[PDB]
């Protein structure tokens, strides 16, 4: 799909080795049009047990459980969308569900119960975008961590990636080609990657994205499904 | 085990 459109990206800018230049010329290669509409503001992995449950900046929220079925529920607080193994979709509401999703719709109320009273909204200083609330929200199609990050992959293609240890964070787009970047302060920047590779950036931003390369890979190299 |  677009992983590999992204790895190409990828590989394109970290080639043009953007923080070993004369002049970096970072401010130059944002790009606010390619903003993202959706990223993970919170998430929990209670994966020893039942899944990763997650939070998107629209405060909708999802559940990718242990069986590799999904559960994600809409920031209206009702309208639900489950995803089988294969992907299949199907739409209900927590008010209205077969009786066999009682267990995995519990779960995702503890979920939900949890992110609404704890933990802090990675990028809530970006403006929340007015827009269709029930358009097709994406879900999380897989997820890993390694001892340094967790990497969260979206339906829509887009690939997250947030550092333990010194809190930044990547959002990779394949469709905006782009990257935006949350440094220690919480500063958000959007990159066009292209860009990059015309003006450069520091090594902090260079090292991550030779990061993310290697974690596309990864990505790539364990698609496997049925 | 979960978000900041």
């Amino acid at each position: 799909c677009h992983l590999s459109d992204m790895l190409q990206q990828l590989h394109s800018v970290n080639a043009s080795k953007p923080s070993e230049r004369g002049l970096v010329r970072q401010e130059e290669a944002e790009d606010p049009a390619c903003i993202p509409i959706f990223w993970v503001s919170k998430w929990v992995d209670y994966s020893d047990k039942y899944g990763l449950g997650y939070q998107l900046c629209d405060n909708s929220v999802g559940v990718l459980f242990n069986d590799s079925t999904r559960l994600i529920l809409y920031n209206d607080g009702d309208s639900l969308q489950y995803i089988e193994r294969d992907g299949t979709e199907s739409y209900l509401t927590v008010s209205s569900h077969p009786n066999s999703l009682m267990k995995k719709i519990t779960l995702l109320k503890y979920f939900r119960n949890y992110m609404s009273e704890h933990l802090l909204k990675a990028g809530a200083n970006i403006t929340p975008r007015e827009g269709d609330e029930l358009a097709r929200l994406p879900y999380l199609r897989t997820w890993f961590r390694t001892r340094s990050a967790i990497i969260l992959h979206l339906s829509n293609g887009s690939v997250q990636i947030n550092f333990f240890q010194d809190h930044t964070k990547l959002i990779l787009c394949p469709l905006m080609a782009a990257v935006t970047y949350i440094d220690e302060k919480r500063d958000f920047r959007t990159y066009r990657l292209s860009l990059l590779e015309e003006y450069g950036c520091c090594k902090e931003l260079a090292s991550r994205l030779r990061y993310a390369r290697t974690m596309v890979d990864k990505l790539l190299s364990s698609r496997s499904a049925s | 085990l979960h978000s900041t």
